[PDB]
């Protein structure tokens, strides 16, 4: 496949892709990519490359971690768009290391779910949707250096952000001109 | 038909799933009949397997909207909604046939509503406030404490006919009137 | 059947997702009611999940065109083009049952239209015209500022047939009627 | 039902989408009503939200052959087709409701025609041809060069009934006519 | 209905695609109408988007065989099996209305015919039959050579009112009869 | 509707497919009019593109059958049953329109008869007969040969109203009646 | 419609796949025309390709049980549950059509029934049972050992009108009534 | 995989191809081989042939930017028909390197979308059109030459031009003859 | 993969086969297989076989061009059936070599397409259908030598060749016998 | 893949199989094979296994040329069943090569087709169906040896022909025993 | 693919397998490995071990003609279930190597069909039936020793043998136990 065979020649260069929707098959995949490189060599650096329309939260929780706790630091492009999880993943780099591309766009918005089982069941899953937004709100605070106050009133509803505009608000930090 | 004669001796049939189209008919029967005799009762024999609650709670405002007394007979059997419409009846006049099962459970969702968070914070919400009126209505119905009924309708309660008069849904089992 | 009893009583019955052909309908039945006896009331029931904005104006018109007063009595729900046309009846016989409930929000689509961006320019000044519209005539008949109207509206609002007599779509909620 | 009674007080329902059996129908109505009263006026409501060409022309000739003059009267919306037949009635009886919304747009295809370039070059000139007609109808009832309608047309332009007063398209906007 | 009654006038309305079933109804229609008056006349009005050239024929034949004259009015538009038989009226009363259309086009099929060499032989020889009487039968009705006819309906030709009166299809375009 | 007041004229209108339920409603029909009236004649209109075999011999013995005289007119087409039911009629009164198409071929199997090759030996065996009974079925009324009906049948045999004039499957070609 | 003269006349029309729902309404026709006159015959027409064997046997027994004598004429075919039905008639009564077709075999499931071999120990019990009542009932009508109608049942058995009366199914081949 | 064969063996000399409608898939297998390409060698040209029906304008940026951000000048090739966003990355490339060949077809048209939402949501995605709209009118017109103005009235609905008009206008730099 | 096995040993002789429907797919594989070969070997031939239904009008404009501009010569092959794009690009090859087997057919047909948008977007499709044909037109005419006028008149409807049939015509130089 | 495996061990023996309908992709592997056989060694066999139910003519033509232009003889097998393209591809085998397995079918008949367009098209394809009918009959007739009259009589319906009889009619030379 | 890696390594023992309902494509790919082992070793036996619910007679023929002539003999295997044309192309095994095994199940049953076209062809149909079921029946007679009235009357319905049974009978010589 020549298409697995280009991003294993970039593998090999230290650089993995999140090219979809973030789910389980792709956090799998990418959280198994970062494990193995950093494995190998735990002084280099790697490079995630971003370019998502969005995912699941679940998926998300398990590339972040293992962002977070692999011994390398790891470094955030947003090439194209990074909507939702690609906004949290590309914030979710190391401080100093999290780039935009020229014409990136960066998507901010309150979660997405739904609501299915009896009313008691139906309880339950709004109690924990209550605090899965809390905790994703948290986390962007953190990550941009924003008043948790100010995520939520801007994630209401879909915030769009140039790399321009991301750079000033705390996303990356560093947009890439040649 | 059957339907229309059983209509002109002022007898509704709950037959069918209450969903909102037949939550439409059986308020406009009732409409109707009260117009035509305000004095004169009206039955009303459910035999259903459910419902939603919005029609529920439709058909049951106009039950107790109508001048008529409102009698009400459980053949088969009367799930959810059905069984709250029975409880809803008339004192006096609530009545099932032996036989009859009654089956109340806390109101719930089919399908997936989806949307985001703050939307489904609202949805919760008053998928709450359904459970609650729901409990409430039939504590009004049966003497039972809502908080009783809260908890009995977590799971599936299945009442038999003499079940349902000892628990305060019906007020009587109807005996059986074959002359021979 | 039953509703050609309504009809002939000056009954409507806004029973249905209030789609097109349904707004076709109602207004059908007004201008034929209005026609029969321009003098007498004509009482409409609201029971109905949602509809479209489109067919909402078409009926409001209907509505505030024909010579006949029009009472509106929300049974169930009154959803969105329901509720507006609840709040559209002539003041001081706008009604609700004690348990209906009024659910109030802004205007959406379903599906997705498609296009140029130039078309979509169009399209997205148009449903933001209707929103305005929307709150417009919600203000003209509930006496609440366009402006309280337009942030309520955000999300789904609903209202008890309490508050929405409170909120002013709804000038009284209805007394039981029952002889005992 | 109400749309035989409309109809015995001379009254065509245009409440649908303009298809070629639509069209059958309301010229089948407006040939029979010519029948019965030459002299006595049709009234005409407009309610929909598009329709084919060849189906509006179809109208439109049927509409301007009969002796009897017509009144047209738009509820809701009139688009694309319903738009020229609203514009197409009698001089002086051509009206809408305040809300009623007039959508005007050149004609447009769905789906694919598909054959051979030489067969396309014909379908393309045809289709040209029909979007000349269009514009020239209603500078006929408008009043406005058919220039200026042709850019007009070009994107869809919506026109509330004042616009569509000011504009050409109707004669008046309907007062409300309630009692109280 | 419209259509029982423009019947009892003796008005046939050639509403549809003509398909075998169509074509049974028309000529169940032609067939009473001339047992109920052998000598007053029958008109059909035309309005057609197309039809197979085994049923044109039928009527074709149908409408000749009656005794009645037949005067046929073409509404929106006549094509293909529809324009034969707006030419196979009654000379004198062959008529359209003034944007009226009409479209002529050898016959094709839709789908495939399939099957051994030997049996497309037969279908191919048949089909060019099918095409050969359709010229020829024009050709009797319009005054042109069926050459000319062969070569013009190779491709779609789509004629106006007027030019379907100059070109021979219709005797006269009709003038609107409005009173105003 | 037109084919009930045929009906009462003693007219059978045989335009469908000759499913099995079509040669029920064909049988009962020529069943009820031999009842209500033994002497008069019956006409029966052929206008049909094929139908089944077992079908045609119902009908046709049904035909044969009762008392009355059968007159046979084939409008359109007979293809297939329709044309052994064509040829079937009552001598001297088998009559076709001057474009009427008439089609004769060998009995044809759609779809897939399956089992074991023993029961396909007989299902082969049942169906060389039914080929077997439909030519000599002809050969009786036409006068040819069975063996020349045979051959003739192998492949689609078209023949136009006067070569089925002198190949004997009708009596005359009808003269069109119209008055002018 | 032509069945419920027939059904006026005494007449049956056992025109279908014999059904359970078919089987339901053949003898409710059976039950209701023994009410109305228990001494005049009924005739019962049968036209069928097949049936199920439950059926078979409900419409067998309630043909014997009734007090008045059941005609049997046979048109088109007689297949399977038909076949049993027309020898179950009144003796000196069975008749049929000179080209009718009569197809007896064994009796068939369709699809699969599945479950344990326990459970399809027991199906294929009664299936053989059934097998075994279809022989039997055949040999009491027609004269036949069981055992030669179990041989000959074994494979599908095609009869012609004449073999069907030598092989005891029918009393006599009906001649055609044509008054010339 | 033959198609992947011939493929490869062509990326070895630095030649890839953009095949289809720009989607999300293309965009990313795109953006690995010209990271891929201008790793092993920054210094040699990439050419880049277009034939494309189309696609989807966040994934034409996340190529758009790539290209832009190679150190390695990238050569573009019109071959077959550049529609809209393979008319944008022929423009793209470097100039003085874009080029026609004698039969293209480049296609020029303002960009399609869609409406979903709720009213609010309705007012957002028509703001981020506009948006969206400006940008790409204004990269065409750094491309070509054209004043925005231009641009804008001739995008207004299909703008076909023929490898020389293309030429003309400022698309392409040279037309490819042999 | 056996097809592709068979094919690839093929390409390493400078054989190369066109054998569906002209799609983009096909058309980016046969280009990218042409300068490939080119590549490889500028001096040698190229054996192009044919054997195709049809295909699409701007994939095979995509095939023309590099068949043209490739510095090798192309020989073409009509084996089975060239139709219409099939026909086009065998008559495309360098003149001199271009071959049809003994029994080969070669069908002829002016183009088709489809319309589908308002009456602006139609009039549109329809100038540029216009431009589409007589361009098409004129390279055939230069192909076959015929006058442009009689490549119009005989592509009205399906025009059938056989092999000796278009040897007169001019579609091919040679017909191969053995 | 097992089955290709053993297809391709049997091809560098000079063994290949049409064991399918024959269409465009069966006659375009079959040619590619062929070609490259007679280019790995023009004076070896090529033996040929037939076992296919039908097929189109144009692939089979392609087919038929590719075997009779191949500088080396190609015998031809049938097995199993060889119907109406297999038994022409079994019957255009070299003389006094083509071989019957004992108990093998050969069925011929009459070429099938269908009618699609309008009437002046329909009578074009029914033009081109003659043609065609009699070119078909026309190569049997020089196969087995069988008068064309004959061919075209026997073709009418399904004929079948026990490998006996169809050493006797012409299709094959012998018939194999062992 | 595992599967494919266990069947290859068995097929350089010379032992294959039929695991389907024999239709064309299992018919080929074991004609094709029949030929093939024949040709590495024509002196050793080939095993074939047979599990099938049925199959289509042209199939098997083509298997059972190239089982026939192959240089080598043949050893058949029941294993399983042999239904049809398992049956078949077990009892077709070389005279001595024929084997069942303890708890295989072996079924014999006249042939199925259907029938499609106008009586005409029907006719044809009919008679190619009768003709096929003698010969199945003239082959199975062959194969067991009984006389072909036997295998006529027996195959009438599905006739179940077990392996002992099935010795007895004459569909194998062997019955394997260990």
């Amino acid at each position: 496949s020549l298409t697995d065979s280009v991003y294993e020649r970039l593998l090999s260069e230290r650089i993995i892709f999140l090219g979809s929707e973030v789910n389980d098959e792709i956090a799998n995949r990418l959280c198994a990519q970062i494990l193995l490189l950093a494995a190998e060599d735990a002084s280099k650096d790697i490079s995630l490359y971003i370019n998502s329309p969005g995912g699941s939260i679940s998926a998300g929780m398990a590339i972040y971690d293992t962002m977070v706790l692999a011994p390398c630091d790891i470094a955030t492009y947003a090439m194209g768009m990074a909507a939702s999880m690609g906004e949290f993943l590309l914030a979710a780099g190391t401080k100093g290391k999290r780039y935009a591309l020229p014409h990136a766009r960066i998507l901010m918005h309150q979660p997405l779910g739904g609501v299915t089982g009896s009313a008691a069941d139906i309880a339950i899953q709004a109690e924990q949707f209550a605090v899965i937004k809390k905790e994703m709100f948290r986390l962007n605070a953190e990550f941009t250096g924003q008043p948790i106050e100010r995520i939520e009133a801007d994630s209401d509803r879909d915030r769009w952000f140039t790399a321009a505009e991301a750079l000033e608000y705390g996303f990356v930090d560093h947009i890439i001109t040649r | 038909n059957p339907y229309n004669k059983l209509f002109e001796e002022r007898i509704i049939f709950l037959g069918v799933q209450v969903d909102d189209a037949s939550a439409n008919d059986i308020m406009a029967q009732l409409l109707v009949l009260e117009s035509l005799d305000p004095d004169r009762d009206i039955t009303m024999y459910i035999n259903s397997p459910g419902g939603g609650f919005t029609s529920l709670m439709a058909i049951y405002d106009t039950m107790q909207y109508v001048r008529a007394d409102i009698q009400t007979v459980c053949l088969g059997q009367a799930a959810s909604a059905a069984a709250v419409l029975l409880a809803a009846g008339t004192p006096g006049k609530r009545m099932a046939l032996p036989n009859a099962r009654v089956l109340i459970h806390q109101p719930s969702l089919s399908g997936v509503i989806q949307g985001q968070f703050s939307d489904l914070e609202i949805q919760a919400a008053e998928i709450e406030r359904m459970r609650t009126l729901m409990e409430t209505t039939l504590a009004r119905h049966t003497g039972k404490d809502a908080g009783v009924i809260r908890k009995d309708t977590d799971r599936d309660k299945i009442l038999t006919a003499e079940e349902a008069k000892d628990y305060g849904i019906i007020d009587t089992v109807l005996e059986y009137r074959k002359l021979s």
